[PDB]
């Protein structure tokens, strides 16, 4: 039972850091009226598929 | 002329922000994204435009949501531009130097923030957060734009108005 | 003037396609080739157009096809160039601003897709296919080209006409 928790709860951190990081590197993109930039938007997905 | 251009896009564009019965900001429609400053706390006085989903970032103390489809005519057009001058203001004129944005009276008052400053032409430059009081003048703590980045300009002792 | 040269180039370039009886779009002649919106419906009153092979695509809403040699004198003059400001069309004049093809008139009405958009040298822009209601104005989701490339414009909430 540890062991299981442990893993899980480290596995949630990870999940929650890529997330949060994924979130700070694209929110000054929705303050501006401007391009997503393909390249990043390739390797960092965000909600906005086709539209802007 | 110029004023009641202003004058006119101004009502077609700023809301007043409600929270317990007194002003506490403007939410303005700029492009195609409503804006308000995060630090200034209310409802808008709107009822299409309250139930938005907003985007909080609290590093550049900004909020936006993208407007309705029905309000998109009824919004202003900006621009990433700043030669020196002047620019106008719905309280006057803004003397740009230096890269400092300044308030020749020092007429500013807390609940305005969340007014924008305008272009020659009539085009949105920046958003004002709060001022800073140097001396006479007052310097401008004001979210302004690059090519594709915001950026949030703060001038030292500034006061979130 | 530029007027009366416009809708000599209408007439010259545009034929109407009717099904049931009546009319739902019209194809027109841009530089050497067919277009045709591919969401619409119906056959050109043409012997000579009706029996091409049109490719389809689905991704731009659009069909193509090459015309004949009798035919090429009676074809349209294409650009790529779109400077911002004020465009003919067929119901009235159109504003480019912004990235976008809008409609002052806002009297968009189902059944104009195909008309092609003029600039003021008489070269075509654009091609309607329909738009989205933006309270007083109409934003025109559009097929435009590059220097050799189509893309497609489409507002959100766009209908297609």
């Amino acid at each position: 039972v540890g062991m299981s928790l442990l893993a899980l709860i480290s596995i949630f951190a990870s999940c929650y850091m890529l997330v949060a990081a994924r979130s700070k590197c694209l929110t000054p993109y929705a303050l501006t009226p401007g391009a997503a930039v393909p390249w990043t938007l390739g390797i960092l997905c965000c909600a906005p598929r086709a539209h802007a | 002329k110029r004023e009641r251009m202003c004058m006119k896009i101004e009502n077609d564009c700023i809301f007043e922000v409600k929270h317990e019965g007194k002003v506490t900001g403007y939410a303005c429609l700029v492009g195609d994204k409503v804006m308000k400053p995060a630090h200034v706390k209310g409802v808008i006085d709107n009822a299409d435009l309250a139930k938005l989903a907003f985007k909080k970032s609290s590093k550049y103390d900004l909020e936006c949501a993208q407007i309705p489809v029905h309000m998109r005519s009824d919004a202003s057009k900006y621009t990433h531009e700043k030669p020196e001058g002047h620019y106008n203001w719905h309280h006057g004129a803004v003397q740009y130097s230096g890269g400092r944005f300044t308030i020749p009276t020092g007429a500013g008052k807390p609940g305005d923030s969340g007014r924008p400053i305008f272009d020659n032409k009539g085009r949105v430059v920046a958003i004002v957060l709060g001022g800073a009081n140097e001396g006479s003048r007052t310097a401008l703590s004001v979210v302004t734009w690059n090519k594709d980045m915001v950026t949030r300009v703060t001038p030292e002792g500034s006061e979130e108005w």
